[PDB]
């Protein structure tokens, strides 16, 4: 995935 | 003929909303950068790094956000510089992510599509924003605290001497368009919402937002650049050039990966570059 990117979007 | 109607009235409201959040999301705007680059302001007087001796004095006198006297730093200036770029990019990913959320409709998109748009948009936006901090002599660094010359960056040992040159080359052409922050705010918003990125799943809501943004941009350009028709088409074509330098930059990044010790890329940057182009 893009865990960091996902985290940032949240 | 163009006319003031409810449609254009909303287009202007959108353009102002983007600008307002663009200014809140990004520290050094082009307006402030241009003033610095011409001394036409205060605070300013950035430390100029133009040779190896001024680099050493600059590292001492500039307060780099990624400083800390306790950390261990590479013995090569070329790698210390590469690390500074890494730190700035990571910050830019967050600024761009914040700005994206402020784009009407973005948060209501498929969260997995938001990720894909950010993945492919950040670096095109980085090079767009980077031009605001560039003239033909060098580039503003450390939120304007420093200025590093173009020729000093070219003098770095292979392959780092070739890192920034394509960006300067793009910036020269791009800055001749004489865009301001108001134009920039819509332009980068149009970039983030490219409905043609690989991997998108819910493409219709993206193209619907990007069309609204493309309308707002065209109106912005006509209203703000009377002495230059075709600015809109030239600007769209500059996205094409952006995708190419991002591609050219990925290739350069692989040389440094299989040539330098470990050359750790920040995990955020790895997510972005993994399976990119
Ligand atoms: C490294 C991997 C990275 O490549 C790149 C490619 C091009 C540009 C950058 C980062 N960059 C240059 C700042 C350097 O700043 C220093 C800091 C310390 C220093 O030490 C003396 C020297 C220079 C930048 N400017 C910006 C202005 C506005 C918005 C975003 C901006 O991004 C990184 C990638 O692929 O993401």
């Amino acid at each position: 995935r893009h865990k960091i990117l996902h985290r940032l979007l949240q | 003929h163009m006319q003031l109607n409810p449609e254009s009235a909303d287009l202007r409201a959108l353009a102002k909303h983007l600008y307002d959040s663009y200014i809140k999301s990004f520290p050094l705007t082009k307006a402030k950068a241009r003033a610095i680059l011409t001394g036409k302001t205060t605070d300013k007087s950035p430390f100029v790094i133009y040779d190896m001796n001024s680099l050493m004095m600059g590292e001492d006198k500039i307060k780099f956000k990624h400083i800390t006297p306790l950390q261990e730093q590479s013995k090569e200036v070329a790698i210390r510089i590469f690390q500074g770029c890494q730190f700035r990019s990571v910050e830019a990913v967050q600024e761009i992510t914040e700005y994206a959320k402020s784009i009407p409709g973005f948060v209501n998109l498929d969260l997995n599509d938001q990720v894909t748009l950010l993945k492919y948009g950040v670096h095109e936006i980085i090079y767009t924003m980077l031009a605001s901090l560039m003239n033909k002599d060098g580039v503003l660094i450390s939120e304007g605290q420093g200025f590093m010359t173009r020729e000093f960056l070219k003098s770095l040992r292979k392959p780092f001497g070739d890192f920034m040159e394509p960006k300067f080359e793009f910036a020269v052409k791009f800055n001749a368009l004489e865009l301001d922050d108001s134009d920039l705010a819509i332009f980068i918003a149009v970039i983030i919402l490219s409905g043609d990125r690989p991997g998108l799943l819910n493409v219709k809501p993206i193209e619907d937002i990007q069309d609204n943004l493309l309308q707002a941009l065209e109106l912005q350009l006509k209203l703000n650049h009377p002495e230059s028709s075709q600015l809109f088409a030239k600007l769209l074509q500059k996205m094409t050039d952006l995708r190419q330098i991002v591609t050219e930059h990925v290739q350069l990044l692989q040389v440094i990966k299989k040539t330098e010790t470990d050359m750790s890329l920040h995990p955020l940057l790895q997510e972005i570059y993994k399976d990119l182009y």
